RNA sequence: AAGCUCGUAUCAGUUUUAUGAGGUAAAGCGAAUGAUUAGAGGUUCCGGGGUCGAAAUGACCUUGACCUAUUCUCAAACUUUAAAUAUGUAAGAAGUCCUUGUUACUUAAUUGAACGUGGACAUUUGAAUGAAGAGCUUUUAGUGGGCCAUUUUUGGUAAGC
RNA sequence: GAGAACAGAAAUCUCCAGUAGAACAAAAGGGUAAAAGCCCCCUUGAUUUUGAUUUUCAGUGUGAAUACAAACCAUGAAAGU
RNA sequence: GGUUGCGGCCAUAUCUACCAGAAAGCACCGUUUCCCGUCCGAUCAACUGUAGUUAAGCUGGUAAGAGCCUGACCGAGUAGUGUAGUGGGUGACCAUACGCGAAACUCAGGUGCUGCAAUCU
């Protein structure tokens, strides 16, 4: 009762049908895993200039 | 030329290979101190030979190294015990020399039974200034060729002052 | 026991060396690669005939040790043990293993079996050298040791003086100048680099010119 | 060399030369690394570094940072400067070590504005202490030690530099274990000691007792303490004369030079060596199988 | 068994350099990295801390975050038929700026210099690039150079 | 396979001009087992497009037989004409893109002589069929339009 | 299968250009590790024999090893060098340059860092070729014994293994 | 390698050469020289919280590991670690 | 140009043997009251800059030098390789077609360049 092993035979056939989708890409990607200090302030910085263009819509 | 590659002794280290532990060694030790003033230094087995008697990190033998005025004192002094005679081996080729006396008793010292008879390895090593520069922390570097202690220049160094003889070839 | 040569004739596989990882492999049936006079001067010697391989095989240690013997006894006994050089050019570095035999074609690993030369077209496997007055003894002498090898070797006159890498004229041209001198059954060149001082040392039958 | 010694093609050929800086035994680049590395996240944020050399009796203070080109000094102060500030003799001493860095300090920090807001310690009783940030203001400029290859006894005078430096005015972060005056055997400073060294109590007093008990020594060190008529008791108010007059103006005045940069080039390879051409190196060999060869 | 550990067949990949082992020189330590910055990846073996895995040896990718002695950078591995965001922690001796951008940065103020340049002058520029085109015409002389005529050569043995 | 199509050589005796760049030049590299190909002149350019001349427009593959389907697709780039078109080509002018895209692949039938071996998938150079074979592809292309 | 959001658009089992990574093939071995044939010249207060010896840290042969410069030959688990084929990233509007706001982060520091306001430049806007368009979402079948050919290739004498 | 009484092939002493030919528990491979090895000094960061990440991958788990945040400490003159 | 303190690249910088170095610098060099470390003030610490020296360090030059670096239609379009054929050959293997293309070899040319700060006939 021995049989095949392994093999890649025809996998890249079937990577190939619906693609190898080329990775999409975004304008604004996540700040997952950024360093938590910087982003504590990058945080209030934010609020501030958000601020200061509501206080130049007066 | 010379100016002051004047032949200076760097050292001498002054050696009792006691091979064992314990009170026939901390004796030897005894003559090593009174003899030098200094405080000597003890040596472990670097490996065990057990036809010798020895173990691993035993406490062996005893030595000390002694350096300027006093150190002529003590080489002169043994010197003296080799009727100043010497060999024409005994110089190794980087300059250095020693000898070997057996009983310390030969050079002042009294002989006292509680502390024994002991044999010596006199080895005088020697050097010239701008020495430092080998042994110095900072831009360690090493002694130009016709700076260096050789076996020539030791011989007649030797031969002149202390006016001893070399023997052999 | 020996399996039949044919079994191993090509390089089916890596090359198997002896090593750390090999050890227990048997000794080489082949052991003296140099006979005849070999003590011998350059110019003593100055005609080389190659034996030459035409085939990618493998020799093996006994099939070198055969051919060996052959060659070396029709040369001896037709123009004397001191009439030639014989070098065998080649080592039998490549292990063979073999699956003795239970088990079945479980875990297969072979054992050592014997020794093998890989050998190239073109391969050197002889290599002669004489004086001019025995060529036909030492090339027929190559022809008899032709049978004890598979596949086809062709035996090659060479343009070099004996075992040099020089043609006969350039060596002549090295030598009628100053620039060789003799070495145990080699030879020793002047070279323009280096130290001048030694140089002149070696050699100081050069630093002339004429006769 | 011995002949059984010297070296193989091939042990020359595989030989991995360490640093040039190393060879000659200078930089410690370990060191160095960890000195002169920054905050990833601090980005151009040069490190300076308080550079503390001494030569055989000249004291080198530099403040340096880095640059893949190179190192970059803002500034630079020697002890063969304090001539002029009042100091003379000595100029190697744990108190030439103190002054050359309250040099130093006062330099930079002026060029720097930080002149006036941290002025240092400005009485001196030698007490432990770094100087601590103005409320509501800038931060002090801070400069880390570079001892080099000193060793770090306790009493070393590298750290003599140390204490001027941060006496000065900068934030030198320092423990006060290497100051003399630690007391082995107690976690805890004699400052009524280490004020006594930063004006040279130990050298005046070296002075004193040697004056009584042997002036055949006395004199041969010392000469110059005889031959501009200075017996110990001044040496303290020597230094902290010296001290105000720093403070007064650090601002640095190079030499006023004589002979130009040309002018030391021109008398400088009248004594350098040419190398020689290939062509001429040719017919030395030419020549040499002339002689050498030719018979005679 | 088989045996698949995190370093695994990288022997020769981790390995030094011929005569370039020891510290790593200082400018390694001085450069300077900025969230966006692209870097290509590879690894010091002398350095086992923050270590790529070798799959990412001769990787390239774009910093997404600046740490006390690293960087983040974000590389897209393809799995299946598919790729996916990884985002890697390396120490900045396994990392340098990537030049893959230089032919174009130094391109991209070029084309902005000869834009202007030309414009200002009155138009006709032709900035893309263009692949290397065929020859065009030319008459060679035969001055000092008359043909050379070759054969093929006999066969021979020299050996 | 993909520079095939990229080249839309999707069938066999299908056609297509080519503009010769290294960046193209290594296209016919990689193909050179499967194609035949060589330097067209004005006569077999002019009787390609005359007779199996056709344009692509929203698709739907439309043959050339008036001027005013050209002119109303390649208008925009002057060539307002089947002669046109032919020297744009030929030329290989400023818009040979656009031009050359708007042929739709011609289709050929197999040579009417015959191939002139007994083997095509060797090289032309070893009396084979595939590969450039420069200004002897003119009359091949006849043979097969 | 159902579609859905969009549409010149964004797309690519391809090339080009630029910039990386790699230790295979070859090659190498008078280069390191490891193997391997041959001599030649050295060196011993020091490995053994032997002649002279009262001995010698004596002399003379001798055979060993070691050393020097050479010589024939090799490596899947050797290597300085090092391909071809494969392989990462890049070729812009999510771009480039100017001015100077926000923070609790960070700097000696209104220093930087990050995100921004305001301003300047358009389809030769930044290589080729192609694009019966591109993107996206759900749900579900069968399958989960494979076999063959060229080339690379392990075990095996070999096999339609 | 060349030197020193007993001391010999091997004990302990000194100088010279020395790119690592050593050593770092262990298999092997990588790595390392003012060190990552050897000698000494001070220690408990082998700790506390809870996330992100890489390998194996289904991009589940487990194992192992990486770089940060928030504590409390250690060592060092210090940058640091 | 020299020299120094801190450097960058890390042998065109290393290695062997000789010779040359003005001025400053560096250095070797003297001392042991003090802090400090040692079996030994040799290293390490301090003190003098006074008492002495270019001997060494250092810098530079020499060498049909060892090494290293660079180049070259030197070898070699060779080895190897991507692609093709109902090509040759019993086979082992080999030639041809469209491309990519080494290493050794050999010969020639080299032997640190350079940043910041101070200093100097
Ligand atoms: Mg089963
Ligand atoms: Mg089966
Ligand atoms: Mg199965
Ligand atoms: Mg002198
Ligand atoms: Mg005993
Ligand atoms: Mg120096
Ligand atoms: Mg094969
Ligand atoms: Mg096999
Ligand atoms: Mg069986
Ligand atoms: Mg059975
Ligand atoms: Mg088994
Ligand atoms: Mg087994
Ligand atoms: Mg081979
Ligand atoms: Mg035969
Ligand atoms: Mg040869
Ligand atoms: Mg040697
Ligand atoms: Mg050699
Ligand atoms: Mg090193
Ligand atoms: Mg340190
Ligand atoms: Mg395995
Ligand atoms: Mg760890
Ligand atoms: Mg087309
Ligand atoms: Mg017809
Ligand atoms: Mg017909
Ligand atoms: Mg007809
Ligand atoms: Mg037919
Ligand atoms: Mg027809
Ligand atoms: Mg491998
Ligand atoms: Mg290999
Ligand atoms: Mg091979
Ligand atoms: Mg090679
Ligand atoms: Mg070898
Ligand atoms: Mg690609
Ligand atoms: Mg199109
Ligand atoms: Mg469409
Ligand atoms: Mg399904
Ligand atoms: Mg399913
Ligand atoms: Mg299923
Ligand atoms: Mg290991
Ligand atoms: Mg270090
Ligand atoms: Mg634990
Ligand atoms: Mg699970
Ligand atoms: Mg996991
Ligand atoms: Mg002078
Ligand atoms: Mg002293
Ligand atoms: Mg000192
Ligand atoms: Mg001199
Ligand atoms: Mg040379
Ligand atoms: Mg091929
Ligand atoms: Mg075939
Ligand atoms: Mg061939």
């Amino acid at each position: 009762a021995k049989s095949k092993n392994h093999t890649a035979h025809n996998q890249t056939r079937k990577a190939h049908r619906n693609g190898i989708k080329k990775p999409k890409t975004y304008k604004y990607p996540s700040l997952k895993g950024v360093d938590p200090k910087f982003r504590r302030n990058h945080k209030h910085a934010l609020h501030g200039t958000a601020k200061a263009l509501a206080a130049a819509k007066k | 030329q010379n100016p002051m590659r004047d032949l200076k002794i760097e050292k001498l280290v002054l050696n009792i290979s006691v091979g064992e532990s314990g009170d026939r060694l901390t004796r030897a030790s005894k003559v090593l101190e009174q003899l030098s003033g200094q405080t000597p230094v003890q040596s472990k087995a670097r490996y065990t030979v057990r036809t010798f008697g020895i173990r691993r990190n035993e406490k062996i033998a005893v030595h000390v190294t002694v350096r300027g005025p006093k150190a002529e004192e003590i080489l002169e002094r043994g010197l003296k015990v080799k009727e100043y005679q010497l060999r024409d081996r005994n110089f190794s080729a980087t300059g250095n020399f020693g000898f070997g006396i057996d009983e310390h008793i030969d050079l002042g010292i009294k002989y006292d039974p509680s502390i024994g008879i002991f044999g010596m390895d006199f080895y005088v090593v020697m050097n010239r200034p701008g020495a430092r520069v080998t042994r110095r922390k900072r831009c360690k570097g090493t002694v130009g060729n016709s700076h260096k202690t050789t076996k020539e220049d030791t011989v007649s160094w030797f031969k002149q002052k202390y006016d001893a003889d070399v023997l052999d070839k | 026991a020996r399996r039949p040569a044919r079994c191993y004739r090509y390089q089916k596989n890596k090359p198997y060396p002896k090593s750390r990882y090999n050890r227990a492999v048997p000794d080489s049936k082949i052991r003296i690669y140099d006979l005849g006079k070999k003590k011998a001067t350059v110019d003593e010697f100055p005609l080389c005939v190659h034996l030459v391989s035409n085939e990618l095989e493998q020799l093996s240690s006994e099939a070198l040790e055969a051919a060996r013997i052959c060659a070396n006894k029709y040369m001896t006994t037709v123009s004397g043990r001191d009439a030639f050089h014989l070098r065998v050019r080649v080592h039998p570095f490549h292990v063979l293993r073999i699956n003795k035999m239970q088990q079945g074609m479980r875990g297969a690993w072979g054992k050592p079996h014997g020794l093998a030369a890989r050998v190239d077209i073109g391969q050197i496997i002889f290599s002669v050298r004489t004086k001019d007055s025995n060529k036909d003894v030492v090339v027929e002498g190559l022809r008899r040791a032709r049978y004890k090898f598979p596949g086809q070797q062709k035996i090659i006159l060479s343009k070099k003086w004996g075992f040099t890498n020089l043609d006969r004229p350039e060596y002549l041209k090295k030598r009628e100048a100053g620039e060789v001198k003799d070495d145990g059954a080699f030879v020793k060149f002047l070279s323009k680099k280096g130290s001048l001082e030694n140089n002149i040392r070696e050699f100081p039958e050069y630093f002339a010119a004429q006769a | 060399a011995f002949q059984k010694d010297a070296k193989s093609s091939a042990y020359s050929s595989r030989f991995q030369t360490p640093f040039r800086r190393r060879r000659e035994g200078k930089t410690d680049y370990y060191q160095r690394k960890r000195l002169v590395t920054q905050h990833k996240a601090k980005y151009n944020t040069p490190k300076y570094r308080l550079v503390v050399r001494f030569t055989n009796k000249d004291i080198i203070c530099q403040i340096i940072s880095s640059t893949i080109t190179g190192d970059v000094v803002l500034a630079a102060a020697y002890s063969h400067e304090l001539p002029r500030y009042g100091i003379t003799h000595g100029l190697t001493n744990w108190a030439a070590a103190y002054a050359t860095g309250l040099l130093i300090a006062r330099r930079t920090l002026q060029k720097l504005g930080l002149d006036e807001t941290y002025k240092g310690v400005e009485e001196v009783e030698g007490e432990y202490e770094l100087t601590e940030a103005v409320e509501d203001g800038p931060r002090p400029f801070k400069v880390f030690l570079d001892i080099g290859l000193q060793r770090t006894t306790t009493g070393a005078r590298v750290f003599g530099a140390l204490k001027g430096a941060s006496d000065g005015g900068l934030y030198v972060p320092h423990s006060e274990n290497r100051f003399p005056g630690w007391d082995f055997e107690t976690e805890e400073i004699d400052p009524e000691l280490l004020r006594s060294y930063i004006f040279g109590g130990h050298v005046s007093q070296y002075m004193e007792e040697l004056a009584d008990d042997d002036e055949e020594r006395f004199s041969e060190l010392f000469k110059g303490y005889l031959a501009d008529d200075i017996d110990a008791d001044s040496l303290e108010d020597i230094y902290t004369s010296a001290h105000e007059a720093i403070r007064a103006d650090p601002a640095f005045k190079p030499t006023e030079k004589k002979f130009t940069k040309e002018q030391y080039a021109a008398e400088s390879k009248k004594y350098r060596q040419t190398k020689l051409s290939k062509e001429e190196r040719a017919a030395r060999v030419a020549a040499k199988i002339a002689a050498l060869a030719g018979q005679q | 068994g088989k045996s698949h550990g995190y370093r695994s067949r990288t022997r020769y990949m981790f390995q030094r350099d011929f005569r370039k082992h020891g510290a790593v020189h200082l400018s390694t330590y001085l450069k300077v990295y900025k969230v966006g910055d692209i870097v290509d990846i590879k690894a010091n073996g002398s350095i086992q801390k923050g270590m790529p895995h070798k799959f990412y040896q001769g990787k390239t990718g774009v910093v997404y975050n600046v740490t006390k002695s690293s960087v983040g950078v974000i590389i897209n591995k393809m799995v299946g038929n598919r790729y996916l965001e990884k985002r890697l922690n390396l120490r900045v001796e396994h990392i340098k700026h990537s030049k893959c951008r230089q032919e174009f940065l130094e391109r991209v103020k070029a084309n902005a210099a000869k834009r202007a340049e030309a414009k200002a002058q009155g138009v006709a520029v032709q900035l893309k690039r263009q692949p290397a085109q065929p020859r065009e015409s030319r008459i060679v002389s035969t001055e000092g150079n008359v043909p050379q005529t070759l054969a093929p050569v006999p066969y021979e043995t020299f050996i | 396979r993909k520079v095939l199509q990229l080249l839309r050589l999707t069938r066999i005796n299908s056609g297509t001009f080519v503009k010769v760049t290294k960046a193209t030049l290594e296209l016919l590299k990689l193909i050179e087992p499967y194609v035949a190909y060589g330097y067209p002149s004005y006569s077999t350019i002019r009787q390609l497009v005359y007779k199996r001349g056709f344009g692509k427009i929203n698709k739907q593959r439309v043959p050339l037989s008036d001027n005013a389907i050209i002119e109303a697709n390649l208008g925009k780039y002057g060539i307002l004409s089947i002669d046109d078109l032919i020297h744009e080509i030929i030329t290989v002018g400023p818009h040979f893109k656009q031009a050359n895209n708007f042929l739709w692949p011609f289709k050929l039938s197999n040579p009417s002589g015959g191939w002139g071996v007994p083997r095509k998938f060797k090289h032309f150079i070893q009396g084979g069929s595939f590969g450039n074979r420069e200004e002897f592809i003119n009359k091949l292309v006849k043979s097969m339009n």
